[PDB]
RNA sequence: CUCGCUUCGG
C-alpha cells in the first residue's frame, strides 16, 4: 500500500513536469516573439524598432542585472570597505576620526569624475560614508581613544581603523564599479528580460 | 605520551570504526623534530629483508620488510602491466564454419597464455605484419568436427555421437619458424594450460585458423599480463590493551580470522592471546561487540608488506618478480642515459 | 513545418555535428574536446595571409 | 554464449575450470563447495562460473549441421 | 626525447624546474618522488599527469638554496637504481635459500 | 563488434543510467587485500538525491550469494533481509557491511575511508557513442528549400530552432547570427527589378 | 587563397544543449582536438547547459566567418558570462564531487606532511599554471610533527605563486552556522578569506557551489577580472578530485542503517502520534471537534492529522540526525550541501 | 626578545559543545596572572591534553630569541639556537582580526585577538594593556608547554 | 525495455534489421521471483560487474 | 525522394 502510494506521487510529479514543458515553451516563445525589438539606445533611452521610447533609463536607473553585485544593488558597500582595508592594510598612516573621515570623503566626492555619477549613488556613498563615521565615533568613546593620536595603548587604534589611502581607493573603487554596471548601449535588452522571465 | 602517539603515526596504520588513520607515509626530513628521517643507504640495506612463506607453481608469497609504500605498489603494477609476455595478436581465418563468430573467436584466442618464454623474442617493428623468426610464434589450429562412425542407437551424449566436437586449446600445434625448432626443444612452446574450451562444434562445421603471436606488455592490453594477481597487503598486528579472559575470550576468537586469536588455559581459565596475526583479514567484526570494542587496537605495521603473486603459468613467479625489478632497473638506467645526453 | 518557423526563423545549417558527452575535469572551463573523427569533418576556412 | 577465457576483474584463468565444474555438479557437490575444490578463492571468479548460463550447446542445436 | 627539462620562466631560474617525462605513468613518477623527497635540499617535489589519454608526466622540483635541481634529480635517480639492485640481490637470495631449504 | 568505449550508456537495473567517462588502466584501479579491482567505479553522490538502497541491499545480497554459492532473491515486499546476508558475511571472512579495507592503487597507500565492493548486475544500453556521433560537411541540400537535410542518416545537419535564434539575439551577436542563418545555411544570390520591384 | 583546414586547437566553436530555455544554454568554447569520440567540457559547465552525461546529446557549430568568430569569442565565451543575467547569480561554479571533495580538504580534521601537501598542490601544475613558482606555504604546526593543515592547500588554489596580484576577501556563513559564534561557532561555519587565505569555516555548496553570491568564484570574477576566476576553477576542478581519489569517499548500507536510539525514538512517535490521530477521529465521529477557522469539521480533521503525520516524520527525522555519526557519507554530502538534503536521509 | 605575550594558562574545559572532531579540541583557558581568557583549537593527536593541565603559552614575533625578524621562508631542516627549543608545541598563524568587547556598554578596557593558525582560531581575550604590539596582518608563533 | 542481450535460441539464423547481442551474458546475481517465472535467466540481459 | 505513422533517446 505505501508502494502504490509512493507510485502514485511519483507519477503525480511526471506527469506535472510532462505539461510544464510545453506550456511553458509556448510562453518563452510569445514573450520572445514581443520582446525582441527592444535595444538600449546611445542616449541611454530604451527604443522600440520603430523609435518609439519605451523607457527614458533602463531600470530607473541604468545599472546592468548581469553585473548587479547586491540585492537589486550595484554594491554592497561594506563587503568593498573590507575589502579595501584587507587589500591596501596602510601600517604607516595614522587613523582617521569621525570629522576627519567625513572632511576627506567631502573634498574627494568634489572632483570632476564623481560628477557625471547619478546623484542617488552619491547619496548612498554619503550615508554609508557617515554610518561608518559613528561607528568610529562610537568606538572611540566607548575606549576613549583621543583623535590627537597619542593614545598609549596603540592596539586601540586597530578597532575601527581606517585611513586616507583606503578612504580614497574606496571612492575610487565604488566608482568604478557604478560606471562599469552601466548597461552598455545596444544591449538586447528586451530578448534578456524574455529569456529570463521564461526560464 | 606524545612519543608514544609520534611513534604510532609514524610506524602503525590504525584502523578505526568508522575510517583508517595514519594512512599517509611520513618518514620524511624535516616532517618530525626528533628524528633524522634523511635517506640513508646503509641503513635501509641494513633493515630490509625478503622471506618468502609460500611457493608452488604458478603461486608466490613473501614478506618484504623496510620497504616503503612507493617502491611496493610500483613494483606491484610493473608486475601488472610493464612485464613483457608472449601472446596471440594475429588471427589467419581459412573457413570458419563455427557458431563461434570470427572476432570473438580471435579475442578467446588472443586471452590464452603462451608458455613461450618472453625474453627470448624480441618487439616486433612497427608494421612488418609478415613476421620474422626472431620476433613471432606461429600456432596452427584445425579441427574438423564429423559423426562417430561408431556409435549407440540412442547416443543422447554429444561425446557418443560427435569427435571434435569440443575444440580445446591441445588442438593448437607450434608451427616453428626459421631455427626456432633447434633452438626449443619439443613441448617447450605450448599453450600453458592445455584444457581451456575455445569453441564447440557440430559435425560438417570446420575451424581453420593460424595465429601470430609477438611480444607485448600488459599495459598496451591485458592479455600481455603475466600474472592473474600481483597484490601486496600490510602485514596486521593485533595487540590487546588490557588482559580478556574468561567466554569474552572465546567471544575474541570469534569476532576474528578463526586461526589469529587462541584461547590458553593458563591456570584452567580462558585467557586469549594474539598467535598468527598474518592469517587475519581485518573483518572489522570487533567493532559490533560494544565491551570488546575498548580493549582491542587494530593495526598494519607500515613497511611489511606481505606480497601475493598469482601467475597464469607464463613463467614461474620468482622470474616474474625478478624481471619486475629489472624493469624498473631498466626505467631508471634509460632515464639517467636521457639526463646524461641532455648534459 | 511552415515558412516562416520551419525554414525562415530556424533552419537547419551545415559546419556542425551533435555527440554525447561525457566529463573531462582537466579541461579549462572555456575549453571544450572535439574528437578526431568530427574534426576531420568540420572544416574553418582560413584564407592565406602573410 | 560460451564461457570466457578470463575472468574479467582478476584475470585469472576460468575457461578451463568449467566442463570439470559441470562434472562437480554431475556428481552431487554443492555449488559452494564445488567451487571451492576447483580452487575459486576471491568472489570474482566465483560469480563468473555460478552466474554463466551455457547458451552454446542450445544454439548449437538450431546449427546448420 | 623522453625527458625534457623546463625552467620556471623565461629567466631560466634552475632552483624550480620540470622535468616532462614521455611514456610513464605513476610508477616511476611515485617511486621517483617517494626517492627524492628524502633528500634534505628539496623544498617542493611534485608530479602530476597531464591527461590520462596521453601517456606522459610532469615532475616539478624545488629546492632550498642554490642547487640546480638536476642534481637531486640525478641522484635520485641513482638512489632508486641502488635500491632496486640492492632488493633484487636480497629477493634472489631469500628464493634460493627458501628453494635449497625446501630439499 | 564493438567494445565499451567513452560516452557507451550503462545502466544497473536501478534506474541509474550512466555514460562511461574514462577507461583507466587495471593498476590505477584500487585494490583490496584480496587484490580484486573493480571492474565499475560509481559516483556514490548519485545515492542521496535518488534515495536508491535498494541498489546498496542488492550489492550486499550478491557480495553474500557470490560468497557462499547462492543466488539470493530480491522479490518485491520480500525476498532476503539484510540480517541474513550480513551473517553470511561475516561467517565468509568480510566485513558484515560490505565496506572493505581498500589501497590506493596510484600512491600505493591505504584509503582513508572503507570502500563498498560487491558485484553488481549492469547491463549495456542499445545507445551508442558510434551510433550517435554526427558530423555535417555542406553536404546535400533539399530541393523544395535549399537547405540541409534533417537526419543522420540522410547526412543532415543540426537544426537552429527559434530559441537558438533567441539565445543569440539576447547575446547581441548580429554578425553571428547572419552567418549562422544566411551565410552557412541558404544563402542565394537573386537578381531584383529596381524599377518594377 | 582559400584553405579548408581541419578544426584545430584554439578554434573557437559553439556548443549547445538543444532545449534551450535561457541564453546561456548555447556558448562560445574553445577547441581542443581529443582521440575519443565524445565531446568532453569541464564539469563545472554542467549547470548552463543543465546537462548530467546520462547520455545526452550536445551540438557543435563551427562558424565560417572571423567576424562570427570573434563575435563569439567575445560576447560569448564561457569566461564571460560566469554570471546569469537574470539575477547576475554565478552559474558556472564548482558541483557535486567538487564541493565534497573541497568541503573534506578543508575540514578542521586534515593534516597533511610535506609530502602529502606537495603532490596535493602538484596536481594542478598543468597548462598555463607550468610557468610558475610553487610557493609553498609555511607549516602551520611544525614543533611536535610539521603538518599542513588542508586549509592552506586550498588557499594555494586561490593564490598559488608569488607574482599573482589576487588578494580574495570574505566573510560570510556557512550552511550549518549556530548563529552565535561569529567565527567562533562550535560546528566552524563562519567563512573567512583573507588576502587569498583561507583562516576560517569550511568550504560548501553556499560559498563554492552555483547557488547565489558570496560565492568565492564570484568574489574573484567581480574584484580581478575573468581570468582569475577561470583559473580558479581550473585549478579547483584540477586538485579536488586528487584529493578527494586519494583519500577515499564512499557510501555503504551501514551508511543508511538506522540505530536502536532511532528505532526506540520512532516507535514511541508513531504510537503518539496514532494515539492522537484516533483521539481526533473520535472526536469528529461521535461528538464535537473543535473547527479550525476558515474550515470545515472534515478539513479541520485532515489538517490536524497531516500536522501529527508530520510531527512524527520530523522527529524521526531529527532523532535519526542526532544519532548519526561524523564521516557518515550521506550526512556530509548533505552537510556540505552538494547532493541531498536532510530530508532525504530522513525519508531514507 | 620578540615575546608578543606570555602567560601561565590552566584549563577549565576540553570541549564544551561535544567532541566535534578527532584530532582537533577546543581548549577554554585562564590565566592566573591576569584575567586573559583563551579560546584555543589544539591537535590532541600529536599533543594530548587534559581538563587539568596548566601550561605556559608564549606568542613571540620571532622564533629566534636574538631578535632577527628574517622570516621570509622557514627550514623545518635547518638546525640552529631557536626558542622552539624550549617548547614542546609549536603553531605558526596569522593574527587576523581585532575586535572591541562590546559586553560592556560604556568606559570598556577589553580586547580580543582572533588568531588563525590555518583554521585552527585562537580568540585571546582581556585587558589591552597586555595585548600591546597586536597588530592585524601580522604573523605570530605560538608555542605550549606543559607544566608539572 | 532497452537493455541489450540475447533475444532467443535461434538468434544466429534469423535476419532482422537491427540486432544487439553480448558476447558472454550472464544471469543476475540477485534474481526476483518474477524473473525465475518468466525465465529471464534462460536469456539474460546483463553482465555481473 | 516526399509524406505520414509508430517506437525510442533526452
Ligand atoms: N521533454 C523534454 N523537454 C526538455 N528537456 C528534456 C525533456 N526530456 C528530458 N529532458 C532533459 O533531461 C533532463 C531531465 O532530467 P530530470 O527530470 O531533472 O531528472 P529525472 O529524469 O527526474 O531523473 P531522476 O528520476 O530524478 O533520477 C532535463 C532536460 O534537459
Ligand atoms: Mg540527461
Ligand atoms: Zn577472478
Ligand atoms: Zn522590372
Amino acid at each position: 500500500t505505501e508502494f502504490f502510494f509512493h507510485t502514485m506521487a511519483g507519477r503525480e510529479g511526471l506527469v506535472d513536469t510532462a505539461v510544464k514543458t510545453a506550456e511553458t515553451g509556448y510562453m518563452q516563445r510569445r514573450l520572445v516573439k514581443s520582446l525582441e525589438d527592444l535595444c538600449s539606445q546611445y542616449d541611454l533611452t530604451v527604443r522600440s524598432s520603430t523609435g518609439d521610447i519605451i523607457q527614458f533609463i533602463y531600470g530607473g536607473d541604468g545599472l546592468d542585472p548581469a553585473a548587479m553585485e547586491g540585492k537589486d544593488e550595484p554594491l554592497e558597500f561594506k563587503r568593498v570597505l573590507d575589502n579595501i582595508k584587507a587589500v591596501f592594510p596602510c601600517p604607516s598612516e595614522p587613523a582617521l576620526s569621525k570629522n576627519e573621515l567625513i572632511l576627506t570623503t567631502e573634498s574627494i566626492m568634489k572632483k570632476s569624475e564623481f560628477l557625471c555619477c547619478q546623484d542617488s549613488f552619491l547619496q548612498e556613498i554619503k550615508k554609508f560614508i557617515k554610518g561608518v563615521s559613528e561607528k568610529i565615533k562610537k568606538t572611540r568613546d566607548k575606549y576613549g581613544i583621543n583623535d590627537n593620536g597619542t593614545t598609549e595603548p596603540r592596539v586601540l587604534y586597530q578597532l575601527d581603523r581606517i585611513t586616507p589611502t583606503q578612504v580614497e581607493k574606496f571612492l575610487e573603487t565604488c566608482r568604478d564599479k557604478y560606471m562599469r554596471a552601466q548597461m552598455e548601449p545596444g544591449s538586447a535588452v528586451g530578448a534578456l528580460c524574455a529569456q529570463s522571465i521564461g526560464e | 605520551a606524545a612519543s608514544q602517539a609520534v611513534e604510532e603515526m609514524r610506524s602503525r596504520v590504525v584502523l578505526g570504526e568508522f575510517g583508517v588513520r595514519n594512512v599517509h607515509t611520513t618518514d620524511f626530513p624535516g616532517n618530525y623534530s626528533g628524528y633524522d628521517d634523511a635517506w640513508d643507504q646503509d641503513r635501509f640495506e641494513k633493515n630490509f629483508r625478503v622471506d618468502v612463506v609460500h611457493m608452488d607453481e604458478n603461486s608466490l608469497e613473501f614478506d618484504m620488510v623496510g620497504i616503503d609504500a612507493a617502491i611496493a605498489n610500483a613494483f606491484r603494477r610493473i608486475l601488472l602491466a610493464e612485464v613483457p609476455t608472449m601472446a596471440v595478436e594475429k588471427v589467419l581465418v581459412y573457413n570458419n564454419t563455427s557458431i563461434v563468430q570470427d572476432e570473438i573467436l580471435a579475442h578467446r584466442l588472443g586471452l590464452i597464455p603462451i608458455h613461450a618464454d618472453p625474453r627470448l623474442f624480441e618487439y616486433r617493428n612497427q608494421g612488418d605484419e609478415e613476421g620474422t623468426e626472431i620476433d613471432t610464434l606461429q600456432f596452427r589450429l584445425q579441427v574438423r568436427c564429423t559423426r562417430n562412425p561408431h556409435a549407440a542407437k540412442d547416443s543422447s551424449d554429444p561425446n557418443e555421437l560427435y569427435v571434435n566436437h569440443k575444440v580445446y586449446t591441445r588442438h593448437m600445434t607450434w608451427i616453428p619458424l626459421g631455427n626456432q625448432a633447434d633452438l626449443f626443444p619439443e613441448g617447450t612452446i605450448r599453450p600453458v594450460h592445455d584444457d581451456i574450451l575455445i569453441a564447440q562444434l557440430r559435425p560438417g562445421q570446420e575451424i581453420d585458423l593460424l595465429m601470430h603471436c609477438v611480444k607485448g606488455i600488459g599495459k598496451d592490453h591485458a592479455k600481455f599480463s603475466p600474472v592473474a594477481t600481483a597484490s601486496y597487503r600490510l602485514l596486521p598486528d593485533i595487540t590487546l590493551l588490557e588482559p580478556v579472559e574468561g567466554e569474552a575470550a572465546e567471544e575474541l576468537s570469534r569476532c576474528f580470522s578463526p586461526g589469529v586469536i587462541e584461547v590458553q588455559e593458563v591456570q584452567g581459565k580462558k585467557v586469549a592471546r594474539v598467535a598468527n596475526p598474518r592469517l587475519d583479514t581485518f573483518s572489522r567484526e570487533i567493532f559490533r561487540n560494544e565491551k570488546l570494542k575498548k580493549v582491542v587496537r587494530l593495526a598494519r605495521v607500515r613497511d611489511h608488506y606481505i606480497f601475493s603473486v598469482e601467475s597464469t603459468g607464463v613463467l614461474p613467479p620468482d622470474v616474474l618478480v625478478s624481471e619486475a625489478i629489472k624493469v624498473l632497473m631498466g626505467k631508471c638506467r634509460r632515464f639517467l642515459d636521457e639526463l646524461d645526453a641532455v648534459q | 513545418q511552415g515558412r516562416f518557423r520551419g525554414n525562415l526563423s530556424g533552419k537547419r545549417v551545415d559546419f556542425s555535428g551533435r555527440t554525447v558527452i561525457s566529463p573531462d575535469p582537466n579541461l579549462r572551463i572555456d575549453e571544450v574536446a572535439v574528437p578526431v573523427h568530427v574534426a576531420k569533418i568540420l572544416t574553418f576556412p582560413e584564407k592565406v595571409n602573410k | 554464449m560460451i564461457i570466457p577465457v578470463r575472468c574479467f576483474t582478476c584475470g585469472k584463468i576460468v575457461g578451463n575450470k568449467w566442463e570439470a565444474y559441470l562434472g562437480l555438479l554431475q556428481a552431487e557437490y554443492t555449488e559452494g563447495d564445488a567451487l571451492d575444490a576447483l580452487g575459486l578463492k576471491r568472489y570474482c571468479c566465483r560469480r563468473m562460473l555460478l552466474a554463466h548460463v551455457d547458451l552454446i550447446e542450445k544454439l548449437l542445436n538450431y546449427a546448420p549441421l | 626525447k623522453t625527458a625534457l627539462e623546463m625552467v620556471q620562466a623565461a629567466g631560466t631560474d634552475r632552483h624550480c624546474v620540470t622535468f616532462v617525462l614521455h611514456e610513464e605513468d605513476h610508477t616511476l613518477g611515485n617511486s621517483l618522488r617517494y626517492m627524492i623527497m628524502k633528500n634534505p635540499e628539496v623544498e617542493f617535489c611534485g608530479y602530476t599527469t597531464t591527461h590520462p589519454s596521453e601517456s606522459k608526466i610532469n615532475l616539478r622540483i624545488q629546492t632550498r638554496g642554490t642547487l640546480p635541481a638536476v642534481e637531486p634529480f640525478q641522484r635520485g635517480l641513482n638512489e632508486l637504481m641502488n635500491v632496486c639492485q640492492h632488493v633484487l640481490d636480497k629477493f634472489e637470495a631469500s628464493i634460493k635459500d627458501y628453494k635449497d631449504q625446501k630439499a | 563488434t564493438r567494445r565499451p568505449e567513452i560516452g557507451d550508456k550503462f545502466s544497473s537495473r536501478h534506474g541509474q543510467k550512466g555514460v562511461c567517462g574514462l577507461i583507466v588502466p587495471q593498476e590505477d584501479m584500487p585494490f583490496c587485500d584480496s587484490g580484486i579491482c573493480p571492474d565499475i567505479i560509481m559516483n556514490p553522490h548519485g545515492f542521496p538525491s535518488r534515495m536508491t538502497v535498494g541498489k546498496l541491499i542488492e550489492l550486499l545480497a550478491g557480495k553474500a550469494g557470490v560468497l557462499d554459492g547462492r543466488f539470493h532473491y530480491g522479490t518485491a515486499f520480500g525476498g532476503s533481509k539484510v540480517k541474513d546476508v550480513c551473517e553470511d558475511l561475516v561467517r565468509h571472512g568480510y566485513n558484515y557491511l560490505g565496506k572493505d579495507y581498500v589501497t590506493s592503487g596510484i600512491t600505493g597507500e591505504p584509503l582513508e575511508a572503507y570502500i563498498y565492493f560487491g558485484p553488481v548486475y549492469y547491463q549495456k544500453l542499445k545507445h551508442m557513442v558510434l551510433d550517435k556521433m554526427h558530423a555535417r560537411a555542406r553536404g546535400p541540400r533539399a530541393v523544395l528549400t535549399r537547405q540541409p537535410t534533417e537526419g543522420r542518416s540522410r547526412d543532415g545537419g543540426l537544426r537552429l530552432g527559434e530559441m537558438e535564434r533567441d539565445c543569440l539575439i539576447g547575446y547581441g551577436a548580429s554578425m553571428l547570427l547572419l552567418e549562422r542563418l544566411m551565410i552557412s545555411s541558404d544563402a542565394f544570390e537573386v537578381d531584383v527589378c529596381g524599377q518594377c520591384g | 587563397d582559400i584553405v579548408e583546414r581541419h578544426l584545430i586547437d584554439g578554434d573557437v566553436v559553439l556548443f549547445n544543449r538543444q532545449p534551450s530555455l535561457h541564453k546561456l544554454s548555447i556558448m562560445a568554447h574553445l577547441a581542443r582536438v581529443k582521440p575519443h569520440r565524445t565531446f568532453r567540457f569541464n564539469e563545472c559547465v554542467c549547470t548552463p547547459y543543465n546537462a548530467d552525461f546520462d547520455g545526452d546529446e550536445m551540438n557543435l557549430h563551427l562558424p565560417q566567418t572571423e567576424e562570427a568568430k570573434a563575435e563569439a569569442l567575445v560576447l560569448m565565451g564561457t569566461k564571460a558570462n560566469l554570471v546569469t543575467p537574470r539575477n547576475g547569480e554565478p552559474l558556472i561554479a564548482a558541483i557535486q564531487d567538487f564541493l565534497t571533495g573541497a568541503y573534506l580538504l578543508t575540514l578542521k580534521d586534515t593534516f597533511f606532511d610535506r609530502a602529502k601537501a606537495c603532490q596535493i598542490i602538484a596536481s594542478i601544475l598543468v597548462g598555463k599554471d607550468e610557468k610558475i613558482k610553487v610557493r609553498l606555504p609555511p607549516p602551520t604546526i611544525l614543533k611536535p610533527v610539521t603538518l599542513w593543515t588542508g586549509k592552506q592547500i586550498f588557499s594555494v588554489i586561490l593564490r598559488p605563486s608569488d607574482d599573482n596580484p589576487v588578494r580574495a576577501n570574505l566573510r560570510t556563513k556557512g550552511k550549518q552556522y549556530c548563529g552565535k559564534g561569529e567565527d567562533l561557532c562550535a560546528n566552524d561555519s563562519y567563512v573567512t578569506i583573507q588576502n587569498s587565505e583561507l583562516m576560517s569555516g569550511s568550504m560548501d555548496k553556499g560559498t563554492l557551489g552555483s547557488g547565489s553570491k558570496n560565492n568565492i568564484f564570484y568574489i574573484l570574477l567581480r574584484d580581478w577580472g575573468q581570468n582569475e576566476a577561470a583559473d580558479a576553477m581550473s585549478r579547483l576542478a584540477r586538485l579536488a578530485p586528487v584529493y578527494l581519489s586519494n583519500r577515499g569517499f564512499s557510501i555503504g548500507i551501514g551508511d543508511v542503517t538506522p540505530g536502536q536510539g532511532l528505532l526506540k525514538a520512532k516507535y514511541e512517535l508513531l504510537n503518539a502520534g496514532y494515539k492522537k490521530c484516533d483521539e481526533y477521529i473520535e472526536a469528529l465521529n461521535t461528538g464535537k471537534l473543535q473547527q479550525q477557522p476558515g474550515c470545515t469539521a472534515e478539513e479541520t480533521l485532515e489538517a490536524l492529522i497531516l500536522k501529527e503525520l508530520s510531527v512524527i516524520r520530523d522527529h524521526a527525522g531529527s532523532a535519526c540526525l542526532r544519532e548519526l555519526d561524523k564521516s557518515n557519507s550521506p550526512l556530509t554530502m548533505a552537510l556540505c550541501g552538494s547532493k541531498g538534503s536532510f530530508i532525504n536521509i530522513s525519508q531514507m | 626578545a620578540g615575546i608578543l605575550f606570555e602567560d601561565i594558562f590552566d584549563v577549565k574545559d576540553i570541549d564544551p559543545e561535544g567532541k566535534k572532531f578527532d584530532r582537533v579540541s577546543r581548549l577554554h583557558c585562564e590565566s592566573e596572572s591576569f584575567k586573559m581568557d583563551l579560546i584555543l583549537d589544539v591537535n590532541i593527536q600529536i599533543y594530548p591534553v587534559d581538563l587539568g593541565d596548566k601550561f605556559r603559552l608564549v606568542i613571540a614575533s620571532t622564533l629566534y630569541e636574538d631578535g632577527t625578524l628574517d622570516d621570509g621562508e622557514y627550514n623545518p631542516t635547518d638546525d640552529r639556537p631557536s626558542r622552539a627549543d624550549q617548547f614542546e608545541y609549536v603553531m605558526y598563524g596569522k593574527v587576523y582580526r581585532i575586535e572591541g568587547d562590546e559586553t560592556s556598554t560604556e568606559a570598556a578596557t577589553r580586547l580580543s585577538a582572533y588568531v588563525s593558525y590555518g583554521g585552527l582560531l585562537m580568540r585571546l581575550q582581556g585587558d589591552a594593556n597586555n595585548l600591546h604590539g597586536f597588530e592585524v596582518d601580522s604573523r605570530v608563533y605560538l608555542l605550549m608547554k606543559k607544566l608539572a | 525495455k532497452q537493455a541489450m542481450g540475447t533475444i532467443g535460441y535461434n538468434q544466429r539464423n534469423r535476419i532482422d534489421t537491427l540486432m544487439y547481442l553480448l558476447a558472454y551474458p550472464q544471469k543476475p546475481m540477485v534474481k526476483t521471483k518474477t524473473i525465475e517465472l518468466i525465465e529471464f535467466e534462460k536469456l539474460p540481459a546483463g553482465q555481473n560487474a
